[PDB]
């Protein structure tokens, strides 16, 4: 409770005052309506730019009509009113940047709502942006995995990929990308998520889980609420993605999750309809493809000349990369809607999550026939990518011949073994929330199913197997597990330890 | 505005409700919110009002009802029965009907609740109950167009989603308080998918989805097990036992409706014997789900009852163990507890 | 022969699930008194 | 301005792309106009490659390859295979991608065709790719509304059919110098009847349709043999041998969907002879319709396989006549021509 | 006696994955003390 502390801390304020003129470009407010001001006078201000009204609130130009400017508030307008003086910032939306912000809770402009202090950050970069052009890029060949085995074995996400998270509503959508951001913490990769259209006590219960988990020390949480202005809302997954750039650039790697797009592409809409800009295929905006389509091709990995060029030398030798995670919800699985039908048209793959498949039990509900990655084999270790080459399309197959052979009588040994087989793989996807699986425990579950081992295990003895089996090897076997978890290598000395275990595991357990 | 990101608090306590399937699929928590979504004509003012009777038994604070664009009949019928029962003393009333212009049901809602943040902020636990959310929505649609905004979606108000996360966001617990709130919420034209509706869903903690098809069959509550579902149904919140019954529920009712189309063209008996076994426990958990209330009572006859959580869990893992295969399907339909279903096969 | 080795086998199953009804205990008990002492330190 | 009406090409010089389906029931020819019709995730871009690997590096002429609404990651890819595969001193590469302002996607088309109209006018045959021209309509539909346009059926730009024509009329080989050209065209959820493919079809020679149905099931090249269709598939411009073996697979296929519904409700063994004998071979013509890539290896794991037009006409021909029905139905999937088949069997 | 050596070896291995599952339970109690810290 420290005096003389905080006068010194409000002497910095006064010393440092401003007390000489500026010369700026001003205007009045004329109207007040929904979150929208309009505007007289303004003659430089420029498309985007920060607009300053009475007691610190701020707005943004959006409409530069011949004769007025439409501007929407960054925060509560029912303060504004008609005769108040609207002056010009000769500066574009910018937030804070950098690794102050890990452990940290803030609003879409970048104050802290976490109470636990000032964001010491010593960088702020623009909200909007041009992504890295087509030689400053490098292909996607680094792994980023989600600790799921349904997932990373058969729709797998690599450092600089973009995938997509869709399904109906209470099926599992935040779980898979909450889970992805909690097995970060150990990998080297710092994580953003942005909450965009949510009730605030989802978002602190989000949170907690973060922290209880050990996880929240490595992410930024970026908070745009159900109660804030459509503006805030708008711009939320433009700021978080601007987060996330800070660490691509540097030769650094990043794990980006917008919670919902569908969220950000309602406020967009509302926006618009209040501008009287005309409205399209489902009274959404024109541009609805490219709000979401210059978010989401920021999402990239970035060569080490890029990196060298932007840090002037500092770093060397680097790629750095931004991963994004963006979550869409459907209406009673309809993917014809105009707002779903455009992000799976932008992202490098999807994993749709089925409601049937859910209320079945398969609850990491990942549906392998739908759901599909377009970096592949590219994003998996060696160990991973020889161990699940063929599965996704084995098990779309097997769903096939499941509905096709239920009222037939008995066919042959290949119809009898595709079948047993698809019916063990089937239960083995299988996962419980908050428990991720590392490669080599991921590795020995693809091994006993793939190299015939399950063929003697009941569909009922599948789970149990599959935990004694790692719970053995974890304590009789932990030197090889090790060395499988240093890089995800594979070899005929790995694969025959792998053998020998397992035949010793069932053998004698 | 609603209170900060640091005021929010994280309460998992577990409130009983007396009602099978709500207990069994759809925990309720203390200071959480809950929705109760239905068509015309199906259960949402009777599942209410039985809601309002049995919480009441626990709950020694204060309840605050704010009506919004209903009935005035029920009203009147409301008041009454609190005033007889001398229940009113600790019950604060707001009204603004069906009957009333567009701007008395576009604020009614913002004035019951402005009651309800008071005794929270006073420290006390208290019970928010809205008669219908949407006609707060829907007085926002007849006003949209005399306001000079364009219509999104439907006819729908551009604003529609803002409009709901302003007044929502305020319904909540607090470091200071509790509000424990249930609201009604009308599907128009029975579509789930419509913007009100839709939108709704992601400011609750427990969802329960009522259905006309289920009304249809005699079932009261008219509840469906796999729309309907809870924030507190981990098991981590209520353990495993719980946990896996409600799954196993879910499970058979999930199977059963996969064979509906099957079974209307060529019937039971083409079904493989592990099917028709199903089956037969499908359609019993469906009319065990089922529970005269005391509210009901008017309609039928029946005397209510009121079903603990324990005996919930019991009757269903029994269902699903296979330990009630030789009774017959009726003795399940409007009993209470599991052992009344025993005595009922006795006739 | 078979029948000891299904006693055995049900009895190595019962001593897994005491491990697991323990583990339990352990875990939670730890939870309750760090949080207790975190709420004595609060209210000083 | 587009050519006249007197300037206008008649070659039908047979082009052979190496992909068992495409040569089958989709025959190309130099000069001529392709369409790779289909909806997100189904292989657009995948069988572009493909096509490009197995014309442009054999070709002497020059290429353009115009990447319009693409992913920013397939142009990086595509730019250093060109430049590693030393044929980047043949290509004009313009690319417009999905992060650049509406103005530039509306008309990066017109800047790729200016390039290759220039080599034609001097008399040399040229090749002209284009990744997606669904992106060209789409940006005049972004931009419409704010030039003051008036909307049309399903939210599309009045000037939907005449902005298409005056792009595609000017696509086209002429008395001086041909352009060979494949188009990828993208269809909104699936359904080809959106005003935007249905305006697509009619500019085209050759019509090739990818199936979402066909992807689910693991089966890639997922083309559809019954929807696919081309000018030159014609006794008179290939052989009879040819025509009556594609004929041949279709009527097999056409059979076979009528029978798909009857087989899921009432069983294999309730259909004739004859049908059952049918059904069989469908569905391992159905599986011989696959074909691992050469640009797949990164998604499929196997190599990839080159099949010659010959060939792929004596495997249908022996699937058709019964020379295989000993063979397992998983023996033809994902084996290049007929041999492998025999020999997958074995495995 | 081989039934006798296959039932002690079967009860043998079930009290070593018992002893694991205590000392884990004994290492996740011990990081539970975060809380220390934490809140
Ligand atoms: N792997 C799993 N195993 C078991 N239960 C799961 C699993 N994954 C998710 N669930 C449970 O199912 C529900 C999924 O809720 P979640 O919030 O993740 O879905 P959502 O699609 O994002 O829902 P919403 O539309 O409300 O945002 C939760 O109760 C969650 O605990
Ligand atoms: N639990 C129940 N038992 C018997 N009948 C019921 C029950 N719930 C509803 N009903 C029947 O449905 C009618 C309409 O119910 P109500 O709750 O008024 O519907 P809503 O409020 O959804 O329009 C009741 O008057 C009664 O006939
Ligand atoms: N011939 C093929 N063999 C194997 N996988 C394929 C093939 N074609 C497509 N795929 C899979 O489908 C994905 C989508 O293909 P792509 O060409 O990107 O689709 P589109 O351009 O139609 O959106 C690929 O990334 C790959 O995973
Ligand atoms: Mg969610
Ligand atoms: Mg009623
Ligand atoms: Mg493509």
């Amino acid at each position: 409770l420290n005096p003389s502390e905080i006068s010194e801390i409000i002497k910095g304020r006064i010393e440092k005052l401003d007390v000489a003129s500026q010369a700026r470009n001003e205007g009045t407010i004329v109207s007040v309506s929904d979150g929208i001001v309009r505007i007289y006078g303004l003659a430089d201000v420029m498309y985007g730019e920060m607009i300053e009204f009475p007691g610190g609130v701020y707005g943004m130009a959006l409409n530069l009509e011949q004769d007025s400017v439409g501007a929407v508030v960054l925060g509560e307008y029912q303060g504004l009113a008609e005769g108040m003086n609207a002056k010009c910032t000769g500066r574009i939306l910018e937030v804070p940047v950098g690794p102050e912000l890990l452990g940290r809770v803030v609003d879409a402009l970048g104050n802290p709502i976490d109470g636990k202090g000032p964001i010491d950050a010593k960088a702020t970069d623009a909200v909007e942006k041009v992504a890295p052009g087509v030689i400053w890029r490098k292909s996607v060949d680094q792994p980023v995995q989600t600790g799921y085995k349904s997932v990373d074995a058969m729709i797998p996400v690599g450092r600089g990929q973009r995938e997509l998270i869709i399904g109906d509503r209470q099926i599992g959508k935040t779980a898979l990308a909450v889970d992805a951001i909690i097995n970060q913490k150990d990998s080297g990769i710092k994580c953003v998520y942005v909450a965009i259209g949510q009730k605030q006590s989802t978002i602190a219960n989000v949170v907690r889980k973060l922290e209880e988990n050990g996880a929240l020390a490595n992410t930024i949480v970026v908070a745009a609420s159900a109660s804030e202005s459509a503006a805030l809302q708008y711009l939320a997954p433009y700021s978080g993605c601007t987060m996330g750039e800070y660490f691509r650039d540097r030769g650094e790697d990043a794990l980006i999750v917008y919670d919902d797009l569908s969220k950000q592409a309602v406020a967009y809409r509302q926006i618009s309809l209040l501008l009287r800009r005309p409205p399209g295929r489902e009274a959404y905006p024109g541009d609805v493809f490219y709000l979401h389509s210059r978010l989401l091709e920021r999402a990239s990995r970035v060569s080490e000349e890029y990196v060298e060029k932007f840090t002037n030398g500092a770093v060397t030798g680097k790629t750095g990369s931004l991963t994004a995670l963006p979550i869409i919800e459907t209406q009673a699985g309809d993917v014809s809607a105009f707002v779903p039908t455009n992000v799976i048209s932008i992202t490098d793959g999807q994993i749709f999550l089925e409601s049937a498949m859910f209320n079945s039990g398969i609850r990491p509900a990942v549906n392998a026939g739908i759901s599909v990655s377009r970096v592949g084999g590219a994003a998996q270790t060696k160990i991973i990518k020889k161990l699940s080459g063929g599965i996704r399309t084995a098990l779309a197959q097997y769903r096939e011949l499941a509905a096709f052979a239920q009222f037939a009588s008995d066919l042959d040994e290949a119809t009898r073994k595709q079948l047993e087989h698809g019916q063990r793989v089937t239960e083995l996807m299988k996962q419980k929330q908050y428990a991720p699986m590392s490669i080599a425990e991921m590795s020995l579950s693809l091994y006993a199913a793939e190299r015939g081992f399950l063929q003697d295990v009941e569909i009922a003895k599948v789970g149990s197997f599959e935990q004694a089996l790692i719970s053995y090897f974890q304590r009789e076997h932990a030197a090889l597990l090790a060395k499988i978890n240093e890089k995800g290598d594979f070899n005929d000395e790995i694969d025959a330890g792998i053998k020998a275990g397992i035949e010793k595991f069932k053998a004698t357990q | 505005e609603a209170p900060s990101y640091a005021d929010q608090a994280g309460g998992n306590e577990l409130l009983e409700t007396g009602i099978k399937v709500i207990d069994l699929v759809c925990p309720f928590a203390k200071g959480g919110k809950v929705g109760l979504f239905g068509g015309a004509g199906v259960g949402k003012t009777v599942n209410m009002m039985e809601l309002i009777r049995n919480i009441a038994i626990e709950h020694s604070g204060y309840s605050v009802f704010a009506g919004v664009g209903e009935r005035t009949r029920e009203g009147n019928d409301f008041y009454h029965e609190m005033k007889d029962s001398n229940v009113l003393d600790k019950v604060a009333l707001v009204y603004g009907q069906m009957n009333e212009p567009p701007g008395n049901r576009l604020r009614v809602a913002l004035t019951g609740l402005t009651m309800a943040e008071k005794f929270r902020d006073e420290g006390r636990d208290v019970l928010l109950f809205i008669d219908n959310i949407y006609r707060y929505t829907l007085a926002g649609t007849e006003v949209s167009a005399l306001l000079g905004r364009m219509p999104s979606a439907v006819g729908y108000q551009p604003t529609l989603a803002e409009e709901m996360g302003v007044l929502q966001e305020r319904i909540t617990s607090t470091k200071k308080g509790s509000i424990t709130s249930i609201q009604a919420v009308y599907v128009p034209a029975d579509d789930l998918t419509d913007p009100s509706p839709a939108t709704t869903f992601a400011h609750l903690d427990a969802t329960v989805v009522l259905s006309r098809d289920i009304a249809s069959l005699g079932i009261y509550p008219a509840v469906d097990p796999l729309d309907s579902t809870s924030r507190q149904l981990d098991p981590l919140v209520i353990g495993q036992d719980h946990y896996d019954t409600a799954r196993g529920v879910q499970y058979v009712l999930q199977r059963y409706k996969e064979l509906k189309d099957i079974i209307a063209i060529l019937g039971m008996d083409e079904l493989s014997e592990a099917d028709k076994l199903l089956v037969a426990r499908a359609r019993k958990i469906q009319r065990f789900l089922s529970q005269p209330f005391f509210v009901a009572e008017v309609f039928t006859g029946s005397p209510g009852k009121y079903v603990s959580l324990k005996d919930t869990i019991a009757g269903f893992k029994g269902i699903l163990n296979g330990d009630y295969d030789h009774l017959p399907e009726q003795a399940f339909y409007m009993v209470g507890g599991i052992e009344e279903a025993v005595e009922k096969a006795k006739k | 022969a078979g029948q000891q080795l299904r006693e055995a086998k049900a009895q190595a199953a019962e001593i897994v699930e005491q491990a697991k009804k323990r583990a339990n205990q352990i875990v939670d008990e730890a939870r309750d008194q760090a949080r207790t002492e975190g709420e004595r330190l609060k209210a000083q």
